[PDB]
């Protein structure tokens, strides 16, 4: 479980949220798997099949 | 305290405040209403003083968070008085408001222009603007001039405070110094000699019946003399546009009263600029409920084999039992119509109500407080109340925060030696065996840890236990060689869990010469006779050896004279 | 150094009661090492070596149906010198319920006694 | 006089800015004093 | 009775949107109950009350229907159901899972806890967390942490120990993310096998308990690793894991005789296997950044590995004699003018660790290093002599049982004549300094050899195929 | 008088074209104070990322209201406050009791937030007569509920059917009701009426 | 060490928004679910949040009685001497309400 | 060193909790918490 | 929330001012007592747990040595802090301060 050492002790948002294109959520999605290669291999799997998704694909 | 459980919030200040009876109402886990503590079989009588709300109790579980005896952290309660009373730590204050104000226009008696004028002074130091406040005086040019005058005061008092900000002199959280809360202290005196030294009212021109009190916390009103209802009634065309009296009357005096003379109360009752914008209110004075603080803090004792029940629950159940006593008088005194009624129950309704309000008043008192207790059967010697627990005998500041009990550590007689160094301390084996340094395990250190970890206990130089990433402790005693053979070779596994993964593990280690401990002579009374003396082991020993040089500092005799060794 | 505890199981029972405990053993399984230190009465022999933990004193409680024990409390060491079965008068009738077992203890003159 | 020095800090909604060594041995702080009175910090390159 | 019970339960369900809650809850204490009690809800009326609250399973996500849903999960033995009413079970939980995916930790926490039941008993449980892993991948966190909670212990029974692997295996072939952490669990199991065994060398429980456990994990390695595996499969993926666990535990805690055997063996399935473990080691016993007992324990790997590997080439056993004396006689010509310099003959631990190593894989294979000729590949006669005449005097710090060895084997096959060097070597120590503080942790170290022979029953016959007794060379 | 209230779902995800679904992938600036373990002391960043950051993507986060994707533009801010936002040598402050640091971060973060009322579209993987359950995106798990499909959909054995006879299949149409958070993974609560 | 080791450290529990260290406990969890860490103050009877937009799932917790409650999750731990609890306790006996303010915020 | 109940806090045993002095409590396998 | 930020902006801005210009520095350039001894305690701390060292150990196994040994070298990323009394502050490198 949670501790100091896995858990941010404060998150703030310092904007309110921006929307994002797809061709953007694309790009982004591109270079974050790209730069990250057992909680983060099965996650970037599943970044995986939304990248997938978001160019149609199954 | 483990350096591998830091902590990221950090306390940086301190406000000291009132709690309003509807936070409580609102926090409380449990409304406590019965006087019996526990039934025929021990277990906790629901609705009463150990009520599992409250917390884990002996065997049972917290009914609040689920937690056992150790983990639950214990709830507070709260019991609901019938009928308000005065918190007993601020009688004197309550009093001094009373007595000052005018029961007719609801006014303080003492003269608007003036009373504001201390509203202007107060305002100012709270801004630490202490030159201000008494060029503040220094403002003259019948009621038209006043409001005038007032008037002008008043945006000096602004003037003056936004003149401040602007350049460095004061933030809006204030400015506090000694030679400004003296300023303060000195004005609130002078003010509230002031308010209690009218007689007629300065700004309606009336006399209100005049307050009396006991050491009790009993109000008492004498009614009005006869030049005074005189003067009262030749005013009564300008108005058209002795006795106990209940804490509940005093009470709405004061409601009005505060709502009235509010602005000189705002700084009278805030010695920096309230920004949470509360009102001052009459209630902070009053109780109309009791905090039944958690179980853990109210536990029984045990003297040696007998069980005694813990007082702080004795004093409650007497609050309880009054209570339930109270509701029953309110209960019979709602089954009046008596609009029939044949008038002198009246009388002997008053008799049973003054009678309640009093023992519950003197209980409250008892508590904070036995001193504002009847003293009980003459003889006995009144039994300590929360208060008298708090300051009682030296009081938890010098019992328990100056001077402590204290856990890792040994105690010996010192004999003399003049073959140890002058800045060592020769260490028998009883204590070098049984003192562990919790020893966190590295690159550097895994080899000594390894043989230590191997000779168990009870050969020095030796440990007694292992802890692991997640914390957890391995005893070593139970062991075979092989099994702590094992256990050495697993010191230094990679980490096979993310969230302990900057952890190492720790060996209970027994100390050696590389340690430092600190020596200790009683009486202390300068930092040499409390030193840093470099670990020397000694075989054969059984006291403390002592290099001659360090007699002078600690003041030691060698005479059977024993020093503290803390590691 | 001499010192003497007195033992008597008649503490808790409420005055001329029934007798719960009785000085000896029980049938029921009981760990068998106490025999080292205890007789068959269940007081000690006398001359046995006792430190901290060891029975001194061994009786059957009723209301637990099982055998138990009172144990040496002090961290110093020491050896049974008398064992006196203080008995009850009011005429006879009462079992054992008071002993006083007298500890022997050696005190080779250590590092800070006074001379 | 505990309960009188209390009574006036809560009449006077005070706030403890916890600057005196008793103030801070009362909340578990690291007193003012001494290798207290600075802060350390690392250079890290990159 | 048949179409009784469906009245009862419709009644129920119609009383649960009254919130009477009354009817249900008596059904759900009837199904709550142990499988032991006759009074447990039977097989029939369980049909029915099932069937009916998959048709509707949305009259049931409320604050009241909880407890019924509760005591569903919490059925006990339910694998254990006939055909026809498992079925029904099944298709039950598959039903509410889908509709609240809040009840699926509930639901898989109980499967997983059955993994210390038998393959044959398993089926239904490894269908349904293959059927939910694909339909919730979020799960595979919590669900994780399960695979740790309820890793039998190691005194618990054998069996248990035993199906607990089986079924974590059986797991890796349809969920493969997390086939590194069930790897990592396996070997950090991994421990109590380095407990087991070494200490002994009870006692006759852990070895088949340890042996029953690696001779399972190694066999379902070998299947896992084909070369068919190796070009389109996750046979890398498991090496890859294992070779990593085998640099993180296994080399380190470094006193392991259960264990380092699982490498010894998957790498001799391949010869890029061994290859990649060859100069994996070497990697490793001479890298710049590791500590020096790193390099040290590596080294002797590396020399008990050559050795024993029955499946090695003859090249790729040359390949690391020439790769031993090549850094060898660099160390010599850029280094022994240090010796008569200030320091000690530690200075120079990683020289003799490496020295030893060569000088440990010349007596198990010196009868492949002389080629067709009768000559010798590396020029070892030349070369031993050049290193124990060199200022090193590698014979007096290294293990002195190899050192011995060496010599009557180098002596017999005249290679090199140690002989004479020795005997200075020990008279001087009876009348080149090294603190003894630090040297016998050295000392320690060069006694371990990885690959001396195992004494567990089975996975001894089943080394046999990999394995050179000393008797054999 | 009191607001608590600012805890009130304020998404607002704009309808699409060409399309008709609403977009709910966001972008957002955070500040973040986390711990710094004694072992990144040479690598400040790749250890806030492997300590703090990774842990957080593809799951459900209280504070962005919504599933973290991933993020960008990781920066520490140096507790000397004299230095250019330029150079790489920063400061960070060490507990009191332990080797530990603690510093501020901003970074960025690419949320997935559904908000109730949202247009979102799913992939058909499962049909009783209880609910439908679906997969946005073929990555987060949807419910329609029983009584949330229309009244004059009928189910058979199995497999729904509509308004018309007809059965439906693969890509799937649906307003979010709730969106579940608390659970192992995130999942939507969606309607039909 | 003494004050600080021996003394009766403790790490507890605040509330952020209220600045109370009395005021906490553990939720209880529906099973499956983890416990969380809510302040008994600052948040609201269930029934009373409904009858005043819609309520998120995570801003809802439970006691071991049953009662719902809606927010009062602003909490972290710091390290206190144990017997502060006992003096605010004593204190709120009293009517009295200690208030820590705690970074960061 | 008996008592046998507190089963184990360890989820490997359970096995059985004698109390020392020094408050460890300790498991025959040798967790000691 | 757009507001806070600035707030804080604020606070360490004028922290920074307290904490000053390098060339405006008027402490002493000595490293006091104190200084030094939790730089050596605060560095062994991190040392005992794997904070990367910058110097040869040769054998040494107290964490408190080897910082002896970095502090010595002037190889101990350390800053000092020092608060003059109003809240403003200079930082000191360890390697820039003269010790003794
Ligand atoms: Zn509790
Ligand atoms: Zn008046
Ligand atoms: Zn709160
Ligand atoms: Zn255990």
């Amino acid at each position: 479980t949670a501790t100091t050492l896995n858990t941010p002790v404060v998150i703030h948002a310092t904007q309110l949220p921006q929307h994002v294109s797809t061709d953007e959520v694309l790009q982004f999605l591109e270079s974050f798997i790209d730069e990250k290669e057992t909680n983060l291999s099965s996650s970037i799997s599943q970044l995986k099949r939304i990248q997938r998704d978001f160019k149609g694909l199954p | 305290m483990d350096i591998s459980k830091p902590v990221g919030s950090e306390i940086t200040s301190v406000d000291f405040g009132i709690l309003t009876a509807k936070e409580i109402r609102n926090l409380s886990a449990k409304q406590i209403t019965n006087p019996t503590v526990l039934d025929n079989l021990g277990h906790p009588v629901s609705g009463g003083l150990y009520d599992l709300a409250l917390g884990a109790f002996l065997r049972n579980l917290c009914s609040t968070c689920g937690l056992d005896e150790k983990f639950c952290p214990g709830h507070q309660g709260h019991i609901e008085l019938p009928v308000p009373c005065y918190n007993p730590l601020f009688f004197n204050q309550l009093y001094i408001y009373l007595r000052a104000s005018c029961l007719f226009c609801h006014h303080f008696r003492l003269k608007s222009v003036e009373v504001h004028r201390y509203a202007c002074k107060l305002r100012l130091l709270q801004y630490g603007l202490i030159d201000e406040s008494y060029k503040l005086d220094e403002i003259t040019l019948s009621s038209t001039l006043l409001n005038e005058l007032k008037s002008k005061r008043s945006e000096y008092v602004d003037m003056a405070i936004a003149k401040a900000l602007s350049d460095g002199r004061t933030t809006e959280r204030g400015s506090f110094t000694a030679t400004v809360n003296d300023e303060r202290k000195k004005l609130v005196h002078e003010f509230h000699k002031k308010l209690l030294s009218r007689g007629k009212c300065d700004n309606c021109g009336m006399f209100s019946p005049k307050f009396r009190k006991d050491g009790f916390t009993k109000i008492f009103e004498t009614a009005l003399n006869e030049k005074q209802i005189t003067n009262n009634r030749v005013k009564g065309f300008i108005r058209q546009d002795s006795t106990y009296i209940l804490s509940t009357e005093v009470k709405n005096i004061l409601d009005t009263v505060f709502r009235k003379e509010q602005c000189v109360l705002q700084y009278v009752f805030h010695s920096r600029p309230n920004l949470s914008r509360k009102l001052v209110k009459a209630d902070s004075f009053f109780m109309d409920v009791l905090v039944v603080p958690p179980t853990r803090f109210r536990l029984p004792s045990k003297l040696g084999e007998e069980v005694h029940e813990n007082s702080q629950n004795q004093l409650l159940s007497k609050v309880l039992t009054t209570s339930l006593l109270i509701r029953d008088l309110n209960d019979d005194l709602s089954k009046l119509q008596k609009d029939k009624v044949s008038l002198e129950d009246r009388r002997v309704i008053f008799s049973r109500l003054m009678n309640a309000f009093v023992t519950i008043q003197n209980d409250v008192n008892a508590f904070i407080d036995s001193t504002k207790a009847q003293g009980r059967t003459s003889g006995k010697v009144p039994i300590p109340g929360v208060k008298q627990a708090l300051e009682k005998k030296e009081g938890l500041f010098r019992k328990h925060m100056m001077g402590k009990r204290v856990n890792y550590a040994a105690r010996s007689v010192i004999s003399p030696d003049p073959n140890i160094e002058t800045n060592e301390i020769g260490v028998p084996p009883v204590f070098a065996v049984k003192l562990t340094y919790p020893e966190p395990v590295t690159a550097y250190n895994i080899a000594e840890l390894r043989q230590a970890v191997i000779n168990g206990p009870d050969k020095w130089p030796g440990a007694t236990q292992i802890q692991n990433e997640d914390g957890s402790l391995v005893s070593l005693i139970g062991m075979s060689v092989e099994q702590r053979k094992a256990l050495a070779n697993q010191l230094l596994t990679p980490s096979s869990n993310v969230s302990t993964h900057t952890l190492n593990k720790k060996v209970y280690r027994h100390i050696k010469n590389r340690d430092v401990v600190l020596m200790n002579r009683q009486p202390t009374l300068h930092k040499a006779s409390m030193m840093g003396h470099k670990v020397r082991v000694l075989p054969n020993e059984k006291t403390l050896r002592l290099h001659y040089a360090n007699t002078g500092a600690y003041n030691a005799d060698f005479d059977g004279d024993e020093m503290n060794m803390h590691f | 150094m001499y010192k003497t505890e007195k033992v008597d199981l008649a503490l808790n029972r409420n005055r001329g009661d029934p007798i719960t405990q009785h000085f000896g053993f029980g049938n029921d399984e009981w760990p068998k090492e106490w025999l080292e230190k205890l007789d068959e009465d269940g007081l000690p022999y006398i001359g046995t070596y006792v430190e901290e933990g060891d029975p001194i004193c061994a009786y059957f409680d009723d209301t637990l149906n099982k055998t138990k024990i009172k144990t040496y409390h002090s961290s110093e060491p020491a050896y049974i010198e008398e064992v006196n079965l203080i008995g009850d008068e009011s005429n006879k009738f009462q079992e054992l319920q008071t002993v006083s077992i007298k500890y022997r203890i050696r005190r080779t003159p250590q590092i800070g006694d006074k001379f | 006089t505990t309960c009188q020095f209390l009574t006036k800090a809560v009449l006077d909604n005070e706030r403890e800015q916890l600057d005196s060594p008793s103030a801070r041995i009362v909340v578990g702080k690291l007193n003012n004093v001494g290798t207290g009175s600075f802060d350390v910090l690392a250079k890290v390159p990159n | 009775s048949a179409a009784m019970y469906s009245r009862f339960v419709k009644s129920a369900l119609d009383d649960l949107d009254k919130n009477d809650s009354t009817q249900i809850g008596i059904i759900a204490n009837q199904v709550a109950l142990p499988s032991k009690n006759p009074e447990r809800i039977n097989d029939k009326n369980l049909n029915i009350l099932l069937d009916i609250l998959s048709s509707n399973i949305n009259r049931i996500e409320s604050s009241r229907g909880t407890f019924l849903i509760q005591s569903i999960i919490n059925f006990e033995k339910w694998w254990e159901l006939p055909p026809h009413t498992l079925s029904k079970y099944i298709y039950f939980i598959k039903i509410l899972c889908s509709s609240i995916p809040k009840w699926w930790q509930d639901v898989s926490m109980i499967l997983v806890s059955c993994f210390i039941l038998p393959i044959k008993q398993t089926v239904c449980h490894h269908d349904m967390l293959k059927y939910f892993l694909r339909m919730i991948p979020s799960s595979m966190g919590f669900i994780d942490t399960y695979l740790a909670k309820f890793f039998p212990n190691k005194n618990d029974t054998r069996r248990k120990l035993v199906n607990y692997t089986s079924n974590l295996l059986k797991l890796r072939g349809y969920c493969s993310e997390l086939g590194f952490q069930i790897w990592s669990l396996l070997i950090e199991k991994i421990i109590s096998i380095d407990v087991e065994l070494q200490n002994e060398l009870g006692i006759k429980e852990l070895s088949t308990k340890l042996d029953s456990i690696l001779t399972l994990v190694s066999t379902h390695v070998e299947e896992q690793v084909t070369p068919e595996s190796l070009e389109s499969g996750e046979g890398v993926g498991v090496f890859n894991t294992l070779t990593t666990l085998f640099k993180t535990h296994v080399l380190p805690t470094y006193y392991t005789r259960s264990i380092q055997y699982i490498m010894f063996h998957v790498s001799q399935q391949q010869l890029e296997l061994m290859d990649s473990f060859l100069v994996t080691l070497i990697d490793i016993s001479f890298a710049v950044n590791e500590a020096a007992e790193k390099k040290i324990k590596s080294l002797q790997y590396l020399g008990s590995y050559i050795a024993r590997a029955k499946k090695l080439s003859r090249t790729q056993i040359i390949f690391v004699a020439s790769y031993l004396t090549s850094w060898l006689n660099r160390y010599v010509i850029e280094r022994e003018e240090e010796v008569d310099q200030r320091g000690g003959m530690e200075r120079f631990k990683h020289f003799y660790a490496a020295f030893q190593a060569l000088c440990y894989i010349f007596c198990f294979r010196h009868n492949i290093f002389r080629d067709t000729d009768g000559n010798w590949e590396c020029e070892l006669d030349k070369f031993f002599q050049r290193m124990v005449i060199s200022k090193f005097n590698p014979l007096k710090f290294c293990n002195e049982n190899v050192m011995l060895m060496f010599a009557r084997i180098a002596q017999q096959e005249s290679v090199a004549y140690c002989f004479s060097i020795i005997e200075n070597n020990n008279n001087e120590r009876l009348r080149s300094s090294w603190s003894l503080a630090t040297r016998q942790q050295f000392i320690d170290l060069q006694s371990y050899f990885p690959y001396d022979p195992l004494f567990l029953k089975n996975y001894k016959i089943l080394m046999k195929e990999y394995y050179i007794e000393w008797s054999e060379a | 008088a009191r607001f608590i209230k600012k805890h009130k779902k304020q998404v607002t995800n704009p309808i699409d074209e060409k399309n008709g679904t609403s977009n709910c992938i966001v972008r957002v600036p955070i500040a973040l104070y986390v711990s710094l373990a004694p072992m990144y002391l040479e690598n400040p960043l790749q250890g806030v990322m492997k300590q703090h950051l990774n842990p957080l993507v593809m799951k459900y986060n209280n504070k962005v209201g919504g599933v973290v994707l991933g993020y960008e533009g990781l920066k520490i801010l140096d507790a000397d406050p004299l230095s250019k936002e330029d150079t790489s040598e920063k400061l960070i402050k060490i507990t009191p009791d332990t080797p530990f640091g603690f510093t501020w971060c901003h970074v960025n973060l690419y949320v997935w937030q559904p908000q109730v009322g949202d247009v979102l579209e799913g992939y058909i993987f499962i049909q009783s007569a209880s609910h439908i359950g679906l997969l946005i995106h073929d990555a987060f798990n949807a419910s329609i509920k029983k009584n949330n499909i229309p009244v004059d959909w009928t189910f058979v054995h199995g497999h729904w059917v509509d308004s018309n006879g007809e059965p439906i299949d693969g890509k799937l149409r649906f307003t979010v009701r709730n969106v579940h958070t608390t659970g192992r993974v995130v999942s939507v609560d969606g309607t039909l009426i | 060490d003494r004050l600080l080791n021996s003394s009766d450290y403790t790490q507890a529990s605040v509330c952020r928004e209220c600045g109370s260290i009395l005021t906490t406990q553990q939720s209880v969890p529906r099973i499956g679910s983890i416990s969380t860490v809510c302040c008994r103050r600052c948040s609201m009877r269930f029934e009373d949040a409904k009858k005043l937009i819609f309520i998120d799932d995570s801003q809802i917790w439970e006691d071991g009685q049953g009662n719902k409650f809606v927010g009062g999750n602003e909490t972290t731990t710091v390290a206190i001497p144990f017997v502060l609890k006992y003096l605010d306790s004593e204190l709120s006996a009293m009517g009295i309400r200690l208030r820590y303010n705690v970074e960061p915020k | 060193t008996f008592i046998r109940g507190p089963i184990c806090g360890t989820d490997n045993c359970p096995s059985r909790l004698w109390r020392i002095i020094d408050g460890r409590r300790t498991c025959q396998y040798g967790h000691v918490m | 929330p757009e507001d806070f930020q600035q707030h804080e902006q604020i606070r360490r801005k004028t922290l920074k001012e307290k904490a000053i210009p390098k060339d405006q520095r008027a402490t002493t350039p000595y490293m006091t007592k104190y200084e030094r001894a939790r730089i050596l305690g605060t560095r062994a701390l991190q040392i005992s747990m794997n904070a990367p060292v910058f110097v040869d150990l040769e054998g040494e196994t107290d964490p408190l040595r080897i910082a002896m040994k970095e502090l010595a070298e002037k190889k101990i990323p350390l800053v000092i802090r020092r608060y003059l009394p109003d809240g403003s502050f200079e930082d000191w490198s360890v390697e820039e301060l003269i010790v003794d």
